[PDB]
RNA sequence: UUGACCUCAAAUCAGGUAGGAGUACCCGCUGAACUUAAGCAUAUCAAUAAGCGGAGGAAAAGAAACCAACCGGGAUUGCCUUAGUAACGGCGAGUGAAGCGGCAAAAGCUCAAAUUUGAAAUCUGGUACCUUCGGUGCCCGAGUUGUAAUUUGGAGAGGG
RNA sequence: GUUCUUUGUAAAGUGCCUUCGAAGAGUCGAGUUGUUUGGGAAUGCAGCUCUAAGUGGGUGGUAAAUUCCAUCUAAAGCUAA
């Protein structure tokens, strides 16, 4: 970003005027779009909840937020996708008790 | 579009209606012989991501294989040498069962050249592909221009040398520091780095 | 009623409810063919109609 | 075995590397060939010069930056900026590379000219067969030389301000050693409350 | 060549130059490196201590020349002048036209301070000075210019 | 009672295709031991021999889920380097690449996912005819459980 | 270099305007076993068990929780030297 045209340190490097280029479509590949947000919440209510996702509610609703998260970060394997499962299916309990 | 519905539904492999479906499915093509000819894709969306198109000239197997390690096929456990190698029984075949099964349709309707293939069904014993084969010798191929490729004499048997999609995949092919031995060809790269160059004004 | 692989229509009651479309699970895939020229037809659905 | 004062040798030949060994003989007969097929090429693709237009371009690392080098291809930026479309820039002479950015003005600057000089100083042979023949120039790099930037003039004046260079290197890096651990410790204060 | 050789000298002599009683066998002691740590011990601490046995760090992907600082002593530096534009500044000593030396640019990356330079002003730009390289061209009017 | 559809067959039905050989080089599988360690089992030999399957005049690789950490680079392949280096190893014997740099050659791309929906616009075959590596017309079949056009992320689509 | 031709009112390129912008799953990934690699709390492959997501995902050569950053865009495909 802004160097210091200095050989080292917080920021080191040649001093050089920036040019910011135009974005890319490939930065944009995990981008959401309406058409797939109908398409998945469709085929959601169609489909259901899976044993585990419904194993998961029930230790929401129990224990914890906690207690359930390690459960789903040991099924998925990996415990960033866990707390997203947690996420998601706390999002489905919201669209159950207060419908 | 309806196939946007089917590729998300078969995303959910663990929904009653999905679980219902494998268990009717798989059991019906147990009953049927090891490789048979299917009448049509059980995923036509899948297909259709694969390559195939509903054209004269497109063809689906259908194909069962065994499921399992590699037990060393060796005489009674017999190794004859260094206990390295004295192993039978926890060995893993280095192709993926896919690799098995495409190759084995591909043996059956040799006259035609394997595509591509993709997972359907699976039990303890079993798992199940469909193969997407494609007719080289039918005119409405070769006049395909994107398809003619496949005509190639260069392409026989593209699955027996690793050339479909789980071929370069078990074949440990992609760019990057992963992949230093295979990506250029496993032998190949080692033949490279293990060859003595002499020039004439030595170096 | 007779489609195999039969996720390919499964969706296809809950997709119309959702748009407020009547739609209507009949006896005949090939009857629906019969309709529209061909051997078999897996949808058949008007949208506009003389008044 | 071991023995005597000499160097500890580490030759690998416990391999049959006989099995694999690559003389080249044909160092000679392999560059005629490379030849007899350059006059070949030449004589086939007519007045046309054998190599591409590429790009400036800055070459990475510590170790290189310093020096610039030739290019893969152009940038999209580039190729617009200079007034042309991708698809026709390539059915000249020009090389284009739609992944490489610009965020160095200097050098996208130097390259949109680059393409320009480049533009006056070809002929483009209109779809048929009249023409004014035109030698065939082989190369184009050679035409169209990379040379290295400006950076400085040959002498200038002495500017002093008892700032030591070295002292400066020296702060530069402790600044960045404890850059976390000062942050930790305000942060650690960025949480004293009543 | 050949027909220089001790083996043609040796024709006619049992035994080549190799002795009756000891031979000339294949690999006694051991191919190689062998026992290095037992009856080639004595040989392998003198004329090779530190053989055997580690120190130090690891450093797992190390990409040489991440380190790629080459040193110029103040004992040259005025190498990096043209020969002939040398005598004119040489001369001229002055705060005024002072001659610039892009080290960087001669392929360096840091300058030592080993030597005596004389006293005529000179700009020297590079990444990174010893303290007394800096120390001595201060000495004799110049300065040091960090860059990148 | 007659006519479809789906699936599954049969025929010396109509036209095709596969096999076997070679195998120096090439794509995979499978796989040793001799030998080295002055013994030996991990290791070495060697991801080598033998065995198996599949190609071509080249094969494979290839237009990045790359390299990088720079002022950044920009498909693949190969040579000179990197380097007997980083690392691996009864840290023993022994093993052992990658990035950048110079060079040879250079070349780029297309599908899937989109309503043609005011018109399946696409194709095999048959048959006639002709100026026959094919053309047109006609008939059957394929095909909507999707054949064309269009677009392939560098984008690009729909409206002004 | 001829010469028939048959293409055309159909194909393509570029400027701004706006709303959009579909992007591959028993895969990625995780555990484990075996094998391989210079790849070392695990380099590729492969068996069984678990199994994703969409400001996602992969990489970033020391495991883990947290906060950022950089770089690409996998699980379909062709291609001369
Ligand atoms: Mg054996
Ligand atoms: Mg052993
Ligand atoms: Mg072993
Ligand atoms: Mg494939
Ligand atoms: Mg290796
Ligand atoms: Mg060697
Ligand atoms: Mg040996
Ligand atoms: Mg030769
Ligand atoms: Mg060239
Ligand atoms: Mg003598
Ligand atoms: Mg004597
Ligand atoms: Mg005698
Ligand atoms: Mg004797
Ligand atoms: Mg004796
Ligand atoms: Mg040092
Ligand atoms: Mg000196
Ligand atoms: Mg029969
Ligand atoms: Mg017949
Ligand atoms: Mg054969
Ligand atoms: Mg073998
Ligand atoms: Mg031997
Ligand atoms: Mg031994
Ligand atoms: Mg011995
Ligand atoms: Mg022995
Ligand atoms: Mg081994
Ligand atoms: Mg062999
Ligand atoms: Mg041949
Ligand atoms: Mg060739
Ligand atoms: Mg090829
Ligand atoms: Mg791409
Ligand atoms: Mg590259
Ligand atoms: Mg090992
Ligand atoms: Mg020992
Ligand atoms: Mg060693
Ligand atoms: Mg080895
Ligand atoms: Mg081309
Ligand atoms: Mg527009
Ligand atoms: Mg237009
Ligand atoms: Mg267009
Ligand atoms: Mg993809
Ligand atoms: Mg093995
Ligand atoms: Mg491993
Ligand atoms: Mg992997
Ligand atoms: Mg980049
Ligand atoms: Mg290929």
């Amino acid at each position: 970003t802004v160097k210091t045209g200095i050989a080292i340190g917080l920021n080191k490097g040649k001093k050089v005027t920036s040019m910011t280029p135009a974005p890319k479509i490939s930065y944009k590949k995990g981008a959401a779009s309406n058409r797939t947000k109908f398409v998945r919440s469709l085929v959601r209510e169609i489909a259901g909840l899976s044993p585990y996702e419904r194993r998961l509610i029930d230790l929401i609703r129990n224990s914890g937020e906690k207690r359930a998260r390690k459960v789903a970060k040991k099924r998925l394997g990996s415990f960033t996708r866990a707390k997203a499962k947690v996420e998601e299916m706390n999002n489905i309990i919201a669209a159950s008790r207060r419908h | 579009g309806a196939y946007k519905y089917l590729e998300e539904l078969q995303r959910k492999k663990q929904s009653d209606v999905l679980r219902f479906l494998q268990r009717v499915r798989v059991w019906e093509y147990r009953q049927k012989n090891v490789i048979h000819r299917a009448a049509r894709p059980t995923r036509p969306d899948k297909a259709r991501r694969l390559g195939y198109k509903a054209k004269q000239g497109f063809v689906i197997y259908r194909v069962r294989v065994r499921r399992g390690n590699r037990k060393r096929p060796v005489p009674k456990g017999a190794t004859y040498g260094k206990p390295t190698n004295q192993g039978v029984n926890e060995l893993k075949y280095q192709r993926s069962l896919r690799a098995t099964a495409e190759e084995r349709v591909g043996r059956r309707a040799a006259n035609l050249r394997v595509l591509n293939s993709y997972w359907v069904n699976q039990d303890s014993t079993y798992k199940y592909f469909e193969v997407i084969l494609v007719d080289p010798q039918h005119k409405a191929i070769r006049r395909d221009a994107r398809y003619n490729w496949i005509c190639d004499p260069v392409h026989k048997h593209r699955e027996a040398r690793g050339l479909t999609a789980t071929g370069k995949k078990s074949r440990g092919i992609n760019k990057g520091h992963k992949f230093n031995n295979t990506k250029a060809g496993r032998r190949k790269t080692w033949k490279r780095q293990n060859t003595l160059s002499l020039w004439r004004y030595r170096k | 009623n007779d489609v195999d692989p039969i996720e390919l229509v499964v969706f296809l009651p809950a997709l119309c409810k959702k748009m407020g479309v009547p739609y209507a699970i009949v006896k005949g895939k090939a009857r629906l063919g019969t309709l529209v020229n061909q051997k078999t037809s897996a949808v058949a659905a008007l949208t506009e109609v003389r008044a | 075995a071991i023995s005597k004062n000499l160097p500890i040798l580490k030759n690998h030949f416990r391999k049959h590397w006989q099995e694999r060994v690559k003389v080249h003989f044909d160092q000679a007969g392999k560059k005629v060939s490379r030849r007899n097929a350059r006059a070949t090429r030449a004589a086939k693709i007519a007045p046309r010069p054998l190599d591409l237009l590429r790009p400036v371009v800055r070459a990475p690392t510590v170790k290189y930056n310093r020096k610039v080098r030739a290019g893969r291809g152009f940038t999209l930026a580039e190729v617009k900026a200079a007034g042309l479309t991708a698809a026709y820039a390539r059915t000249i002479g020009i090389a284009v590379d739609h992944r490489r950015q610009n965020r160095n003005q200097e050098i996208f600057d130097a390259n949109v000219q680059r393409l320009k000089e480049y533009q006056s100083k070809i002929i483009v042979f209109p779809r048929n067969g009249k023409a004014p023949e035109a030698e065939q120039v082989l190369s184009a790099a050679a035409t169209f030389p990379i040379a290295q930037p400006a950076t400085d003039v040959e002498a200038r004046a002495v500017q002093d301000n008892g700032e030591s260079a070295f002292r400066t290197l020296r702060l530069a890096r402790s600044e960045k050693k404890f850059r976390g651990i000062r942050e930790k410790r305000a942060r650690e204060k960025a949480e004293a409350e009543a | 060549p050949s027909r220089f050789t001790k083996t043609r000298k040796h024709r006619g002599h049992v035994s080549a130059g190799k002795g009756r009683i000891g031979k000339h066998r294949k690999h006694p002691g051991g191919r190689g490196m062998a026992g290095g740590q037992h009856h080639h011990r004595i040989n392998m601490d003198k004329y090779h201590p530190g053989y055997f046995g580690k120190v130090g760090m690891r450093y797992f992907h190390k990409q040489q020349a991440h380190f790629w600082k080459p040193v110029l002593n103040l004992d040259k530096l005025w190498t990096l002048i043209p020969e002939d534009k040398r005598d004119q500044y040489l001369k001229s000593a002055s705060k005024e036209t002072a001659p610039v030396i892009d080290t960087l640019a001669a392929g360096y990356g840091k300058i030592l301070g080993k030597g005596r330079i004389p006293n005529v002003p000179v700009i020297v730009k590079a990444r990174f000075v010893s303290k007394l390289a800096e120390e001595k061209i201060r000495a004799a009017g110049g300065v040091v210019e960090l860059i990148a």
